[PDB]
């Protein structure tokens, strides 16, 4: 159980090491992606009957 | 101008409308919102809901029609009256095929759904079917009291087609009615579905005997319910029809040949109820 | 054994601080003037008929059109979706399968399950198995091929591993997983994966090094689907629990979290449409919900089956959606 | 064309897909050292054993080989016409007891969400050994409150009752208890006659009879 233990905490130890960065910044990455494709999203903005391939 | 128990038969019939169409409706309804049951056994039971929901929207209307009497033409008394028996002809097929259906399940029950397929089964839904047909346009085929009712009119002085006061009696032959329509169309299908419930009974109660005796005595009381619902709604009509064949002066009253005629026609009601509500599938989709 | 465990608590209590750090606002609060992509009404475009059992995995191919489909009947079929033709029936030795992939290049499938085989098909010879790749003493969840040659797997026997086809060998191998891995989801440059499993936890690995870079918790019970966010810097879980969670990987914590209280059964499947705005979720309850991702709410539900949505997903151009189903039947939305 | 290869394929489906559903799928389900292997060994990851009695193909899935928490993979069995479930009744003083240990698997496939509507086959095991180790032990070190003689007899049929009496789908589900024989052709035929029971009442229940 402890050479089980070891291992875990090298990996923990890699993981407290690493640049995070902040939600804000984070959150707006998402949003921006979101909305330059937002036209090229056939599901969110739906095409015309003709363009749609299933039920032309 | 209706009488006194006359205004009553139609109130009557008008109710096992109103109970039969929606009832059926839900069988047929149920069918199609589900996929489980696109098994033979749902394939008659649906076959019996159309039937039956033809029974209590096109032969309940024609009935009443027929049972009022307007003054009408030969034929078109008969294209009247022939859906009455062609549709009702088809609901008793379909018992006796759902009958055939319970005797395999219990008969050969490992090779079961190797023999009796969806494919089997729509072949013999539509023989039960066409057997009907043929059987309810027999009094369009040739065989209806015209050449007496012809002789009449003759008889009368009248020139030219006979037009009549429409009732079922008067264009239908009871020949037709005794010995064509009951003793081969209703009589053999009630000795088989009795002889094939005996044999469905004993084949039960054997496997049963290989808290089971209350499940035999359940199994008996369906079995037996079935049988007594066929044979009081299908019977007292043709006990009738028998009566007036074969004993013409021997009297009888119009309001128990009005109570015989609602009975066939309530057998239709009463048929949701005691074949596709004992399924515990069918249930589970009438709640949801 | 003392020792390790307080040293460990102390990393843990460190790096939530550090989580909570950097977390200055929420989604929510930072997405709340954005319009609201209000009611979908996707409409069943195509039924696909044919599978005579539960349907457990779909993948659709990287054109878009074909899609295979593996079902406890034993067959993997491969449908053309825009005529509903079967181009492929594919006879699979064993039929207790849980998992199907379509290779981007549309010349392999895969296909396994509690068999712990992980069978690769070449459909380009008819169709005949080519390697059984061989060696997780547990049942294979997930797969997924990162090219024709390697194929990235998930198993119950809580490992994940990286194969070289050609080879037939475990080339890498991922351990660190506590319970049954059940999904896995490739990121789009196919140099990261994330791995969802039933100790309620998700965890990034990075594929060429062989190592768990990140673990993402917050779940309350196991994980039965994850995906990645399109630009590959996010991913979605789905959980028993009847929330899904977004994980945000710079920010190394949960984004935001999509529930209703009058939704109480399992997740089985996840997915997002292709500008990232909708996560499309496969319940237990026999529907699937369409969150909007950004702001939480539920914006549509497609609700065509009859038996648990147990697999879904979206075309690579985004132009509709595949839902598959234990009632036998796949439908195509949009 | 492709309709035409589309609709060759559907037919093999429809071909293959009733060839594989007249045969009996039966999955088994045992504990360690509980005799799943002497029946496999008489009728003849996951190992599927496939044998034709009286002209009936029967499917037995042995799935005892996984080691995974059998909540994520046993809604794969949801169809199985009977669950042959193994029980060594020797095993009843042995190891948190075993007989114990067989009990709570017993009552979680058979009051399980997909198993409701499922008939379970119940085997007993190594009722040979069970008639030695009887006189060396009482039933007193596996059931505390059993107050009867200690003879096979009594002892078999109360250990056959615990083990049905954890039936909470009784109205549903039915329990067939045989004691596995020396005789290879009988132990085939009570799970040939438990398997035609199953799908005798399956198909009564689905006339409305049952
Ligand atoms: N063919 C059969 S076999 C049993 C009955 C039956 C009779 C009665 C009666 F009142 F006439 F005695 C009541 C009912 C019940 F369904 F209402 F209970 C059934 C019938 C009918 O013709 C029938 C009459 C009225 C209605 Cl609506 C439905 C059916
Ligand atoms: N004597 C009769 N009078 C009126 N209708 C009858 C008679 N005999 C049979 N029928 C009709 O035949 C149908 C059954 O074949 C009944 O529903 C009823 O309409």
């Amino acid at each position: 159980s402890i050479a089980q233990a070891r291992k875990l905490v090298e990996q923990l130890k890699m993981e407290a090491n690493i640049d995070r960065i902040k939600v804000s910044k984070a959150a707006a990455d998402l949003m921006a992606y979101c909305e330059a494709h937002a036209k090229e999203d056939p599901l969110l903005t739906p095409v015309p009957a003709s363009e749609n391939p299933f039920r032309e | 101008s209706i009488s006194a128990f006359q205004a009553a038969y139609i109130g009557i019939e008008v109710l096992i409308a109103l109970v039969s169409v929606p009832g059926n409706v839900l069988v047929i309804w149920a069918v199609k919102v589900n996929q489980a049951l696109r098994d033979a056994t749902f394939c008659f039971i649906v076959s019996l809901a159309v039937a039956d929901v033809a029974v209590g929207a096109l032969v309940i209307p024609l009935a009443i029609l027929i049972n009022i009497g307007p003054q009408t033409y030969f034929h078109t008394c008969l294209m009247v009256a022939c859906p009455v028996l062609i549709l009702t002809q088809s609901s008793i097929l379909a018992l006796l095929a759902i009958a055939v259906d319970r005797y395999l399940r219990v008969k050969i029950p490992l090779r079961y759904k190797m023999v009796v397929t969806p494919r089997r089964a729509a072949v013999a839904i539509a023989g039960c079917w066409i057997l009907s047909f043929v059987v309810g346009l027999t009094p369009m085929f040739g065989w209806n009291n015209l050449s007496a009712v012809e002789r009449a009119w003759a008889a009368n002085g009248s020139m030219g087609e006979p037009v009549i006061k429409c009732e079922f009696e008067k264009v239908i032959s009871m020949e037709y009615m005794v010995y064509f329509n009951f003793f081969v169309w209703v009589l053999p299908p009630l000795l088989l579905m009795v002889l094939i419930y005996l044999e469905v009974f004993y084949l039960i109660r054997k496997q049963l005997n290989k808290k089971y005796y209350g499940k035999e005595l359940k199994i008996a009381k369906s079995l037996a319910l079935i049988l007594f619902l066929f044979a009081l709604s299908w019977l007292p009509l043709h006990i009738l029809n028998c009566i007036t064949l074969f004993c013409p002066s021997c009297h009888k009253p119009s309001i128990l040949t009005y109570i015989a005629i609602f009975l066939t026609h309530g057998n239709s009601a009463m048929n949701p109820i005691v074949y596709a509500f004992r399924i515990q599938k069918f249930r589970v989709t009438f709640l949801k | 054994l003392d020792q390790l465990r307080q040293e460990a608590e102390q990393l843990k209590n460190q790096i939530r601080d550090a989580r909570k750090a950097c977390a200055d606002a929420t989604l929510s609060q930072i997405t709340n003037n954005i319009d609201p992509v209000g009611r979908i009404q996707m409409r069943t475009r195509r039924t696909l008929r044919g599978h005579l059992a539960k349907i457990y995995a779909m993948h659709w191919g990287t054109d878009s059109r074909l899609l295979v489909s593996a079902s406890q009947d034993g067959k993997l079929i491969i449908w053309d979706s825009y005529t509903t033709n079967k181009v492929h029936a594919i006879p699979l030795r064993s039929s207790w399968v849980m998992t199907c992939a379509y290779a981007p290049s549309g010349n392999y499938v895969a296909c396994g399950g509690l068999d712990n085989i992980c069978s690769i098909y070449n459909l380009k010879t008819n169709v005949r198995v080519s390697r059984e790749l061989a060696g997780h003493t547990g049942y294979l969840s997930c797969c997924r091929f990162l090219d024709d040659n390697q194929i990235v797997t998930s198993s119950g026997d809580t490992t994940c591993a990286l194969w070289d086809i050609e080879t037939g060998q475990q080339t890498t191998t991922f351990t660190g997983h506590t319970g049954d891995v059940m999904s896995l989801s490739l990121a789009p440059d196919t140099r990261l994966f994330v791995s969802g499993a039933c100790d309620a936890s998700a965890k990034l690995w990075d594929v060429r090094e062989g190592m768990c870079r990140q673990t993402f918790t917050g779940h309350e019970s196991d994980i039965n689907a994850i995906c990645f966010f399109p630009n590959g810097n996010a991913f979605a879980t789905g959980s028993d629990d009847a929330t899904c969670r977004l994980f945000d990987l710079r920010a190394d914590q949960e984004l935001m979290t999509y529930s209703h209280d009058n939704i109480i059964c399992g997740i089985t499947s996840v997915s997002f449409s292709k500008s990232g705005r909708l996560l499309l979720a496969g319940y237990d309850d026999f529907n699937c919900n369409v969150w909007d991702a950004l702001k939480a709410d539920r914006a549509g539900v497609l609700a065509g089956h009859d038996n648990r949505v147990s697999c879904l997903g979206v075309t690579d151009d985004g132009m509709a959606v595949a839902t598959g189903s234990w009632d036998s039947f796949l439908k195509i939305w949009n | 064309a492709a309709a035409e290869r589309s609709k060759m394929i559907d037919k093999n489906l429809r071909e293959d897909g009733e060839k594989a559903a007249r045969e009996v799928k039966l999955l088994l389900l045992g504990a360690g050292e509980s005799g799943k292997n002497t029946i496999v060994k008489q009728m003849k990851g996951i190992v599927e054993t496939h044998f034709t009695f009286k002209d009936l193909h029967f499917k037995m899935f042995d799935v005892g080989a996984q080691r995974s928490e059998r909540k994520k993979w046993i809604h794969c069995f949801e169809g199985v016409t009977a669950i042959i479930f193994c029980v060594a009744l020797s095993a009843y003083d042995l190891v948190m007891n075993r007989m114990h240990a067989s009990m709570k698997l017993f009552d979680s496939i058979c009051n399980n969400k997909w198993f409701t509507d499922t008939s379970i086959i119940l085997f007993l095991n190594k009722k040979d050994l069970f008639e030695e180790k009887i006189t060396h032990s009482p039933l007193t070190i596996c059931f505390p409150e059993y107050t009867g003689a200690n003879k096979y007899d009594e002892a078999a049929s109360y250990i056959q009752s615990k083990f049905e009496d954890l039936n909470k789908r009784k109205d549903t589900k039915e329990i067939y208890t045989h004691f596995t024989c020396s005789t290879d052709t009988k132990n085939v035929q009570f799970v040939f006659d438990a398997v035609t029971d199953v799908i005798i009442k399956n198909n009564l229940k689905d006339c409305g009879l049952f």
